[PDB]
RNA sequence: AAUUCCUUGUCGGGUAAGUUCCGACCUGCACGAAUGGCGUAAUGAUGGCCAGGCUGUCUCCACCCGAGACUCAGUGAAAUU
RNA sequence: GCUCGCCGGAAGACCAAGGGUUCCUGUCCAACGUUAAUCGGGGCAGGGUGAGUCGACCCCUAAGGCGAGGCCGAAAGGCGUAGUCGAUGGGAAACAGGUUAAUAUUCCUGUACUUGGUGUUACUGCGAAGGGGGGACGGAGAAGGCUAUGUUGGCCGGGCGACGGUUGUCCCGGUUUAAGCGUGUAGGCUGGUUUUCCAGGCAAAUCCGGAAAAUCAAGGCUGAGGCGUGAUGACGAGGCACUACGGUGCUGAAGCAACAAAUGCCCUGCUUCCAGGAAAAGCCUCUAAGCAUCAGGUAACAUCAAAUCGUACCCCAAACCGACACAGGUGGUCAGGUAGAGAAUACCAAGGCGCUUGAGAGAACUCGGGUGAAGGAACUAGGCAAAAUGGUGCCGUAACUUCGGGAGAAGGCACGCUGAUAUGUAGGUGAGGUCCCUCGCGGAUGGAGCUGAAAUCAGUCGAAGAUACCAGCUGGCUGCAACUGUUUAUUAAAAACACAGCACUGUGCAAACACGAAAGUGGACGUAUACGGUGUGACGCCUGCCCGGUGCCGGAAGGUUAAUU
RNA sequence: AGGACCGAACCGACUAAUGUUGAAAAAUUAGCGGAUGACUUGUGGCUGGGGGUGAAAGGCCAAUCAAACCGGGAGAUAGCU
């Protein structure tokens, strides 16, 4: 049976990539929150 | 000619088709072609604004000369062609200088005929002249609402317009719907009428034929739930309310014209 | 009657015996003409009924071929209390 | 190591997506592996991915995204022009053989090809963010000509039999070779050359389009395969020396013909139909502003350059998505033999596997199967389940019907093997010879060889000849929906939803209507034979009476009535 | 010629048995329907929560739908256990 997760690198970067987050005001706030918490991995870029 | 297929299988019992052997069987004129992508009834917001649109066969757009301002140069028609973008047919016309264009095909026009446009032009079908020089009581088609804007009336398969009378800088016309409209006596018109009257005698015969044209199925509305349509549901088939559209309008005689900007060129709207 | 409460209405057909099925009758509790009425060849993994063929479905169960169940060695769960 | 069993349109082979050292060698057995373990996709250490031609990057664009000025909006922000991004599509160039424990069209041997920079020489009208050509396109169907590939004969090497026969019409194996260059065939499309003139292609034009004459019909373009060369080469069954029996050097015969034949190629072709079938650049041409003894353009020769990143391994699965070494899911390419209509089915080749707990016993009962005396639905809510029918040819076939159907209706007869007609028939293929010729990959005649259905007659074996796998049960009456289709992923597939057809009603274009505080967009590059909404639901015969109530469409005297004054 | 006929690949899910701390949080085995079209499939793109999409079941929107998920108002309120 087919399951929900079907990986694709190109689609992953276009949806949650670093450049996608920086392109919108609300996306920039996501980075600020994660930086304050001290996350080691900011996004899914690598 | 109209031909009915034999009943060799269901879905072909009731099929009636219109066949015209005079139409050209070949590729069209490449220089006058353009692409045309489907929309699906969705606007730039991505939402559906018109329902029952989707699918169909791929089509290419043909540039047609509605303005018809090439005056004083005789032209000869070459061949007739099938246009998928409209119900009427089109004709390829070659001018004396050497330029080619597309025009709507009148009723009595065939290969080898001669047409011309302008005030000096003669009173023959396929000729375009200002309505000021057109004798009253004649039949015309492809009429312009404003001078130099291009024709916008009587462009269907077998429609036409008749000039009733003229008094000043205006003329009175009777439209196919029965309305009597007043327009400036400087617009252009073409003698005759669009020849495809057999277009309305065809019958699709099966559901698949409609899908070929890009029409999606329609859901009545009394078969939905209350949260979807005002006609709602019920235990069985109740329908105990006045007929109404989605969004709640009577749609059983209520009028919707509320322009009021012109409200001056209309005399005998209809009926 | 996909509609009939009284009801297994009454008569005829099919069965040794038919509250179902088919054909008539009209007392239509409470059918009816585009929220359509009455017919209709073909089509349907659609509802009801009757025949031929065929059989372990049954009268009534018997034997046989394989995988578990049982014994020995290794590993080693669960609900509940 | 020798036997046995299983898959073989895969349970074989090569990739994309995804994963990220699981790849090769040495060494170890605590934990991990549903048991043991010397073994492992486990622990530890070392080693392994070689490109001008393959892919990415790069040039060009589709849906769509972003968007200088600009338009709009309390703020945030929305839409969009010039532009700039975005493959799942278009765009130059390499093949065969050998080699490592682990990589190769990337290394080595042999033989090729493409695009640029500079120099020399010869001859010269060069120039674009502009014009034209080209690139460039659908479904179905029907043939003809070919190849991959297979079978048989010939040729070459080897063999004479564990038990009767086997020197022959006997047995086993092999019989392979590319890109490139030259030749331009089967076949497809189109009439050429010269001169003069012109309201068109935003200006120009020798180019494209149009008009009028003259003169000839051979002009051009596209094009599978075959043949020659590449090749005195490479490969090659088996022998013979090394050979830690893990494996290496050397040597090496024959290497042809006929027949059958694709879903692949000629074919982006041809015929036909209605629903009428992308864009841009590279490429080929034409000139403007300019520059002209310069600079540039065409051809030959020489020389230099072609960077950077990916390349191991699995990839229908133990390495990817399912918490697992999980009877699940996952796109493309390759397609042998016998029987067969077949990519179905049965048995096999190349190749790969026996699925990570075993050994005994032969109770009840449960699960998956085989056979059955006499009766044959008496079972049960119900013939649920099971049993049964099953192929090809010929004969034959009802009510009803929209004349197409119903229909494979129902039912009946014949099927193996051997010989003859005919030492292999009808048919297909086709050498030599002969003849012709625009002498070429040509035409006519000619028939050797090869391959090969079906039918009739006679004989013969068994209980049974469509013998296995494979492979329709049939008929009569009736309700509902016309029909093919669609639906509650995971208890409902239907009489429910769609449907062609029919009717009412709205809408004259800046259309009605819909998404949006707005700009704007869809409807539509459409125009009443058009578009939106509502009910009914093929087709045939038909669709009666009622306008008091509610809604909608008109009318207008009189009564009543807001802000304002 | 055909939303034509028989039947594999491919796409579906009408009947029965097994399984129900399953091999599997919806499968396996034997039969079954469509199979040139209103057909099926790979890659990328667009529509966002009182909103989307819907050949219309209150179906589907990441194993969750008569109003998704995450954080916040928040120690909401609870004459009831």
């Amino acid at each position: 049976m087919k399951r929900t997760f079907q990986p694709s690198v190109l689609k992953r970067n276009r949806s949650h990539g670093f450049r996608a987050r920086m392109a919108t005001k609300n996306g920039r706030q996501v980075l600020a929150r994660r930086r304050a918490k001290g996350r080691a991995r900011l996004t899914v870029s690598k | 000619a109209v031909v009915k297929c034999k009943p060799t299988s269901p879905g072909r019992r009731h099929v009636v088709k219109v066949v015209n052997p005079e139409l050209h069987k070949g590729k069209p004129f490449a220089p006058l072609l353009e692409k045309n992508s489907k929309s699906g009834g969705r606007n730039n917001n991505g939402r559906i604004t018109t329902r029952h649109i989707g699918g169909g066969h791929k089509q290419a757009y043909r540039i047609v000369d509605f303005k018809r301002n090439k005056d004083g140069i005789p032209a000869v028609v070459e061949r007739l062609e099938y246009d998928p973008n409209r119900s009427a047919n089109i004709a390829l016309v070659l001018y004396k200088d050497g330029e080619r264009r597309y025009i709507l095909a009148p009723k009595g026009l065939k290969a080898g005929d001669q047409i011309q446009s302008g005030v000096d032009a003669a009173i023959k079908p396929g000729n375009t002249l200002p309505m000021r020089n057109i004798p009253v009581g004649s039949t015309v088609h492809n009429v312009e609402m404003k001078p130099g804007k291009g024709g916008q009336l009587a462009r269907s398969a077998g429609t036409y317009v008749q000039i009733v009378a003229r008094d000043g800088a205006y003329v009175t016309l009777r439209l196919r719907s029965g309305e009597m409209r007043k327009v400036e006596a400087d617009c252009r018109a073409t003698l005759g009428e669009v020849g495809n009257a057999e277009h309305m005698l065809r019958v699709l015969g099966k559901a698949g034929a409609a899908r070929w044209r890009g029409v999606r199925p329609t859901v009545r509305g009394t078969a939905m739930n209350p949260v979807d349509h005002p006609h709602g549901g019920g235990e069985g088939r109740n329908f105990g309310k006045h007929p109404v559209t989605p969004w709640g309008v009577q749609t059983k005689g209520k009028k919707t014209r509320s322009n009021k900007r012109t409200d001056k060129f209309i005399v005998r709207r209809r009926s």
